[PDB]
């Protein structure tokens, strides 16, 4: 619910190759990096089952190559929240026939992008399951 | 990498017709990438880009249709024109590539404007409403950003508008409701009848449920009415399904028991607790911290041990580590187990999911439950704290020290003893600064001089001009106060301990020199650093000068009356004031609606039981949420039978003027309507001071002598005072007496011989002999030193 | 949502397959064409035949009234056009326009025209002022011309339906359509227009059971509708309400809301198939030809929901089906009795529930409004929901502080501030419930009187009425009961004693309560208490007040209407239509009172 501070897909070199601040109210590319730094540096590819930072939900994940960040508020249950996060790995994996890689990332961004807008759009998750998508999309 | 430049040049690619969707798309992609990564640039170029891009648009090249959406999408609250597409939007609108249509509208809406708002509208209406769920969704999202801006344009449509929200897809159903988050922001009543709709049907989206919960909950705090059945109803509903989140959600708030609900709910909860109890919902941790609150009830507590023991045991899962601290805390602990744990902790804390942070939080809680208190623990802890350490204690210390002060701890001798020592050989200059400052104030109120000195010397012992310096500064509050031996010696010491090292020399010299400069006693001082309540109201009232008599206020209102009921636009609370001569009703308020400001305001009162009516006063202007004063004035007749208790009839008159709150307008025109004004009744307690007599014996009789009226009733269906009692103590506001007041939850006989003095000076006196034979027959006397009161009391008491 | 609504089986006839129907507005006469070959014109109102004509005895496909023209147009499938001047039924002229089976006429009203479509695959235009010239022929066919409808909105432009499934919309400068669109997957039986000028829809009919909506301006099939039970013989635009009328080849009525689009209802007059339809343009009465006969139904309320604060704001809501979003009116200015006035503009509201009652709080204040069957009460200035629930029937406790309800069972619960009042709890047979000062339960063709605290059968009088208005202080009360009407006294003391004594009659109520003062035999359009004065309307459109043994007509009104409100101060009556022009006539209450008092011997 207009609830994504950003969803970022971050490299684990603290880099971010995706960020959409769906919702935002703080700025700076730097501060974004800084903010990123404290937490990323700290989580350092390691993640947690759950993590709350800022009273805010941090659901983040890692892949086998990439670090997934979503920032949200601990003010909206894990199970769902994760479900979207889950949705993110999985569909990308199946559809593409391949999940995220650094390589994958490097060849083309777009698909992520395409997906992303569809799934979520700002601080409101319009959707969180693949299938609909799968049919819906045909690129 | 990113850079704008290639691309602007590269815009000439637009010039080709032989292109591949891929080829261009990529180029398009490149620009978008710089940006996805981040870019910043000029409008001119953007505008240009548009044109350039825009330029291309023969095709339906589908792919082409998307990219632009993006592109455009990039611009929304910080845009550049709107018009250009327009056609293109319409083109979709008649044009069945369904798909496409939806993305485009959506961007526009942060970017929007009102004229242009006009545009979509008949259709739009349709459109939101239209067909396949998919399309409809697309529609929705679009508003919201426009809602930022506004959305009321929409809003209006509403009686009619909502009904379509009626759904047949889950996902959708969930969605409908948030828009209703703002809908319910707008309205509460609506919900209520509404709920019975929400309540009415079982729901689809777990998701839909959730918003309701918050809400539902939100409602509950003060009570969501007789949640009994609803709460219950809900209770199942939250309770089970195939979607976990609800059960949990419900669970955390709902406890209820300090000697309260625990019934089913504890079992269900237990099913859950246990069920969760290994990261099903790693959620479980948070809850214990507050969401599902714990501070227990006594047998209840004992039961809790096992669950906490699992976490305590497991030591893993970030979600686990946190959980360990809250559960243990909330439920509390025995000393003994702590011991086992201290060792566990010894390893654990450093990183064990990065335990230190949870722990600092835990620790902050520790400092609080014992902030220098269970000092033995504080010391055990202290030893341990320092010990287990790392370094990370310091941070904690900032809290801990603070805690100790909060108590203003008293096993300081010991507490301090540990602190002092350890800190010495637990280092960090920084801590010292803080503590110094505090200590600085405290000194000889807590004695133990030799020790304290003993310490102090040590603190200084350390090098640092700076470290040294603090002992002297702390000392000033101390010195000045002196202790169990200090003044003589205090004088001796500064002498005994002295230093060179220039600026360090200087510090000694200077303090001295400073010392040198004031009489040390003085030195220390500088450096170291009726005509009631209601009468006041008679005066407060006095600043006005339109009077037509007043007097001095005698007593004031026994109860202020809201003259407009609850949360009304013209919300009124009124207070009534009595003087020996006049009574003023001064009217307190919040011309409520931001709709209105009321102007040309005066207050009518029309009376039944006497007062001479001098004037109705109103406030000149009353804007929203802001007391202003209006008054109504009377002079009080005192020696008449029936002449100061009155009910007065109220009608509010005003010329009603509309507001723009943004920036208003205040103009001569606007038209009146008048609204009913609530009654004012005047009491026998706005006027009276309740008393004890100057001469009861005599007075008691005497008051009879001159004054006395009577009423008798014989009570045959009820043999209880109590009804009578409710009207009399309370109406008169006087004292029941002659040690003839008291009755337990029963009593055989009762007299109130009762007192206070009425306005206009003279007194109003009452004797109520209530007599129980076993019927009650009773003699009520009112006797008075004022004529108007005897008739009055008999009435008034009712 | 409920059928707590106006459906009236207005007029019936059982007959044949009445193919065609055409309306005489200008005098609500109706013309019908039969598969008999005889056509008849009726005044439905008393089920009376205005005229019938044997035009042909071959089934007569097409009909018009030409009202402007004052003549009635007729055609039968002798391929000739026969004219009558309806101003007798004196037959003016005849000539052969279309030489094949003549299906439909569409007329330009503004401009003197008669448009015809016929099965010859021809549309001809003929000009009556030119004395039935074939002014122009419109062609671009592919089949018989089954139907013509004029977009009357733009008279000027019109649309055509054929069962070869296509629709041509034409421009004059296109004696061909501007275009043809490929509508049906069946055939386009029919084409119809969207009542509003604002937006534009057609509905077209098929028996394929699929409906497509089209927006002309875009030029889209807005959408396509499914759900149906049987080949839709016809489906129509409700022009009064937003609903969809569906009709079948078996004569099934299904209604879908043209807003909910949810099947609101199915009705069976299985009089078999929808042959024709014609609708009141005043959008309220409609007729359709069926086989077994035809039926006409009457479907309206007579008012919006509004109640007026005596400052002078009649706050109504809606307009007719517009959102409730529109309440307000304190005005600002003055003008002559006959002449007309200006309104303010600042909506509030935008409810959903569609009402049919408004009633003010007794101090105007709290209105309780019912709609969709539930009651929203508003905090009005507040624009707050004062409260809600579902009704069945109502009384405000007149005092302005309690209210009563009749639960959609029928057994009473009453609430004062959401507390049931059970001190009073008969639950006897009723009919309706009446509040006011004194409790009425109308039951068993009687009206029975009740206390306010415990029930008491105070009295029962002879019959049941329809409505009660109570004087203001209750005292003399006015009950409206068809033609006939009574004015009464209620005498307290008797009761007090009687009650004390207890032993009474309550079958009848107790004969020691009320007295029957006098009765006027009365027909009421709307009516009023001025105090205890009955100021009233009659539906004979004189506004009279019964005064002094006299009933006087202050004035007589166009036709009769609704009593805007007399804001006494102003001493004037605001009169109200339902079309939002207010007229005012001042009286001066005092005059009445003056009269009242003096007779009472309060001469001084």
């Amino acid at each position: 619910l207009y609830t994504v501070k950003a969803i970022l897909i971050l490299d684990n070199d603290g880099d971010r190759l995706f960020a959409k601040y769906y919702d935002d109210t703080y700025p700076s590319v730097k501060e974004q990096k800084a903010f990123e730094k404290n937490i990323f540096n700290k989580t350092h590819r390691t993640d947690s089952e759950i993590a709350l930072l800022e009273g805010l939900t941090v659901v983040y994940k890692s892949s086998i190559d990439l670090y997934f960040y979503v920032i949200g508020s601990s003010y909206e249950n894990e199970l769902m929240l994760m479900a979207v996060l889950n949705c993110l790995f999985d569909s990308l994996s199946q559809m593409l026939r391949k999940n995220v890689e650094k390589r994958a990332l490097l060849e083309n961004m777009e698909g992520l992008f395409l997906a992303v807008d569809e799934i979520v759009d700002g601080g409101v998750i319009l959707e969180s399951d693949p299938q609909q998508v799968v049919h819906r999309v045909a690129l | 990498h990113l850079e704008k430049s290639a691309v602007l040049q590269e815009a000439r690619v637009f010039n080709e017709t032989p292109i591949n969707p891929r080829k261009c798309a990529h180029i398009l992609t490149k620009i978008l990438y710089l940006i996805n990564q981040g870019e910043h640039l000029g409008t001119t170029e953007a505008t240009e880009a548009f044109f350039a891009m825009t330029k291309l648009f023969q095709s339906n090249d589908p792919t082409l249709r998307r990219m632009c959406y993006l592109t455009i999408k990039e611009m929304s609250c910080i845009a550049e024109d709107v018009i250009i597409v327009t056609s293109s939007l319409t083109k979709d609108m008649t044009g069945k590539e369904d798909n496409y249509r939806g993305p485009a509208v959506r961007a526009l809406c942060q970017i929007t404007d009102s004229t242009m708002l006009q545009a979509v509208e008949r259709y739009m209406k349709q459109a939101i409403v239209d067909k396949v769920p998919s399309v409809s969704s697309s529609a929705l999202v679009s508003s919201l950003h426009l809602l930022k801006c506004s959305f009321d344009v929409v809003k209006r449509w509403v009686n009619e508008a909502q009904e379509a929200a009626s759904s047949d897809n889950i996902m959708v159903q969930y969605h409908a409701l948030g828009l209703l988050y703002h809908v319910r922001k707008n309205d509460r009543l609506a919900v209520s009848k509404m709920i019975s709709k929400f309540t009415r049907h079982g729901l689809k989206s777990p998701f839909a449920y959730c918003m309701m919960i918050r809400v539902a909950s939100k409602q509950l705090e003060e009570e969501d009415g007789s949640r009994d059945s609803p709460l219950f109803d809900f209770i199942e509903s939250c309770l089970r399904n195939k979607h976990e989140m609800v059960v949990y959600e419900a669970a955390s708030a709902i406890v209820n028991l300090p000697g309260c609900s625990a019934k089913e709910l504890a079992p269900a909860v237990s099913v859950l607790q246990l069920f969760c109890s290994s990261p099903k919902a790693a959620l479980r941790y948070a809850a214990v911290r507050t969401l599902n609150k714990v501070a227990m009830k006594h047998p209840s507590a004992v039961t809790a041990c096992n669950l906490d023991l699992e976490n305590l045991v497991t030591d893993s899962n970030r979600s686990i580590a946190t959980l360990a601290i809250t559960t243990l805390l909330k439920t509390g602990s025995e000393s003994s187990i702590d011991r086992l744990m201290k060792q566990i902790s010894s390893f654990m804390s450093e990183i064990s999911d990065e335990f230190k942070v949870v722990v600092v939080q835990a620790i902050s809680a520790l400092c609080q439950k014992y902030p220098r208190k269970h000092a033995v623990l504080m010391n055990f802890l202290f030893t341990m704290l320092r010990e287990e350490g790392g370094f990370e204690y310091k941070r904690a210390i900032v809290d801990c020290i603070i805690s100790i002060i909060e108590e203003n701890s008293e096993s300081k001798e010991t507490g301090l003893s540990h602190l002092c020592e350890f800190i010495e050989d637990c280092e960090f200059t920084v801590l010292a600064t803080r503590i110094l400052h505090l200590l600085g104030q405290e000194g000889p109120k807590t004695n133990n001089p030799s020790k304290y000195i003993r310490f102090i010397y040590n603190r200084v012992v350390l090098e640092h001009e700076e470290v040294r310096a603090g002992a002297v500064s702390a000392l000033a509050k101390f010195g000045a106060q002196n202790e169990e031996m200090l003044p003589s010696i205090l004088v001796l010491l500064k002498r005994c301990v002295m230093d060179d090292d220039n600026e360090v020399r200087d510090r000694a010299t200077f303090y001295l020199n400073v010392l040198e400069q004031k009489q040390k006693a003085l030195n220390a001082g500088y450096i170291l650093n009726a005509a009631t309540r209601q009468e006041i109201f008679q005066e407060q009232l006095a600043a006005v000068p339109e009077f037509q008599g007043l007097g001095p206020l005698f007593k004031s209102s026994p109860e202020p009356v809201a003259l407009t009921e609850s949360e009304t636009e013209y919300v009124i609370r009124c207070t009534k004031h009595t003087f020996s001569d006049h009574l003023v009703f001064q009217f307190d308020c919040t011309n409520t609606l931001n709709d209105q400001t009321l102007e040309n305001v005066t207050v009518q009162m029309e009376p039944t039981e006497a007062y001479e009516v001098l004037s109705y006063v109103p406030a000149r202007s009353l804007p929203y949420n802001q007391p202003g004063t209006c008054y109504t004035l009377v002079a009080l007749p005192t020696e008449d039978p029936t002449a100061v208790a009155c009910t007065f009839s109220c009608v509010m008159k005003f010329t009603v003027k509309d507001c723009d709150p943004n920036t208003g307008e205040i103009d001569e025109e606007g038209y009146e309507d008048e609204y009913v004004l609530e009654d004012l009744e005047v009491t026998v307690a706005d006027h009276i001071q309740k008393v004890m007599k100057v001469n009861f014996e005599a007075a008691w009789d005497e008051v009879g002598d001159e004054f006395e009226k009577e009423e008798t009733f014989t009570l045959s269906t009820i043999k209880t005072l109590e009804e009578a009692v409710g009207n009399i103590v309370k109406f008169l506001g006087m004292h029941p007496c002659e040690r003839s007041d008291k009755v337990p939850e029963n009593k055989n006989t009762h007299t109130l011989l009762l007192a206070g003095v009425f306005r206009g000076g003279h007194d109003i006196l009452v004797r109520s002999r209530l007599l129980l034979l076993d019927t009650v027959t009773m003699q009520v006397t009112a006797r008075s030193s004022e004529e108007l009161p005897v008739d009055i009391i008999l009435a008034s008491v009712g | 949502m409920p059928l707590r609504l106006d459906i009236k089986r207005k007029l019936t006839a059982r007959s044949d397959r009445v193919k065609s129907v055409d309306l005489h507005p200008t005098e609500p006469w109706m013309l019908a064409s039969l598969y008999n070959g005889s056509v008849c014109v009726w005044n439905h109102e008393t089920q009376t035949l205005v005229k019938t004509f044997e035009v042909c005895d071959l089934p007569v496909r097409a009909a018009k009234f030409v009202a402007r023209k004052n003549w009635v147009v007729t055609g039968a499938d002798d391929m000739q056009i026969r004219v009558f001047n309806y101003n007798t039924l004196e037959r003016v002229h005849m000539f052969e326009a279309h030489s094949d089976y003549i299906r439909c006429i569409a007329v330009h009203p503004t401009q003197p025209f008669i448009l015809t479509s016929s099965d010859d695959m021809l549309i001809k235009l003929w000009d009556w002022d030119k004395k039935w010239s074939c002014s122009q022929v419109f062609e671009g066919h592919t089949h018989y011309v089954m139907q013509i409808v004029i977009n009357p909105k733009d008279n000027n432009q019109f649309a055509s339906a054929s069962l070869d499934r296509t629709i041509k919309v034409w421009q004059l400068g296109s004696s061909s359509p501007n275009f043809t669109l490929e509508g049906h997957e069946k055939g386009v039986n029919c084409i119809d227009y969207y009542s509003g000028g604002d937006k534009p829809y057609l509905i077209s009919g098929a028996d394929d059971r699929l409906v497509k909506i089209w927006d002309y301006q875009n030029k889209t099939c807005v959408q396509t509708l499914e759900g149906h039970a049987q080949n839709v013989s016809c489906a129509s635009f409700h022009p009064e309400l937003p609903i969809i009328i569906t009709g079948s080849e078996d004569g099934t009525v299904r209604i879908w809301h043209s807003s909910t689009y949810r099947l609101e209802s199915t009705l069976n007059y299985g009089m078999e198939r929808v042959w024709c339809v014609a609708s009141l343009r005043g959008s309220n009465n409609v007729a359709l030809g069926y086989d077994e006969g035809s039926i006409i139904v009457k479907l309206g309320r007579e008012e919006p929901a509004m109640s007026m604060d005596a400052n002078g704001k009649i706050i109504w809501a809606k307009h007719s089906e517009v959102q409730q979003a529109n309440l307000k009116a304190m005005g600002d200015t003055e003008i002559k009795d006959g002449e007309r006035l200006p309104l303010a503009v600042k909506d509030m509201g935008s409810c959903e529930i569609y009402p049919q009652t408004i009633q003010h709080n007794p101090n105007g204040r709290f209105v309780v409004v019912c709609g969709d069957g539930e009651y929203i009460i508003y905090t009005a200035m507040a624009l707050r929901n004062k409260s809600f629930g579902s009704a069945q029937e109502f009384a405000w406790a007149h005092d302005s502080s309690e209210y009563a309800i009749r639960e959609s069972n029928s057994i009473v619960k009453i609430f004062k501030n959401f507390k049931e009042k059970k001190s009073f709890k008969p639950d006897f047979g009723a009919e309706s419930i009446y509040g006011g000062f004194l409790l009425g339960v109308r039951s068993v063709n009687g009206l029975a009187f009740y206390d306010w605290e415990n029930t008491e059968l105070i009295r029962r009088i002879e019959i049941q009425p329809k409505h009660i208005f109570w004087s203001d202080s209750g005292e003399l009360v006015c009950i409206a009961t068809e033609e006939s009407f009574f004015i009464l006294k209620y005498l307290s003391e008797k009761v007090l004693a009687a009650q004390e004594t207890h032993e009474g009659v309550t079958e009848d109520g107790i004969e020691d309560a009320f007295e029957v003062l006098g009765e006027i035999q009365e027909i009421v359009k709307t009516g009023l208490w001025v105090g205890d004065c009955f100021i009233y309307t009659s539906s004979v459109n004189r506004l009279n007040y019964y005064v002094g043994g006299e009933i006087v007509t202050i004035a007589h009104l166009d036709r009769t209407m609704y009593l805007l409100g007399y804001i006494p101060k102003d001493n004037r009556l605001y009169l109200g239509d339902k079309e939002l022009n207010i007229v005012s006539y001042s009286l001066l209450v005092s005059v009445l009172e003056y009269q009242t008092a003096v007779m009472r011997r309060d001469f001084s």
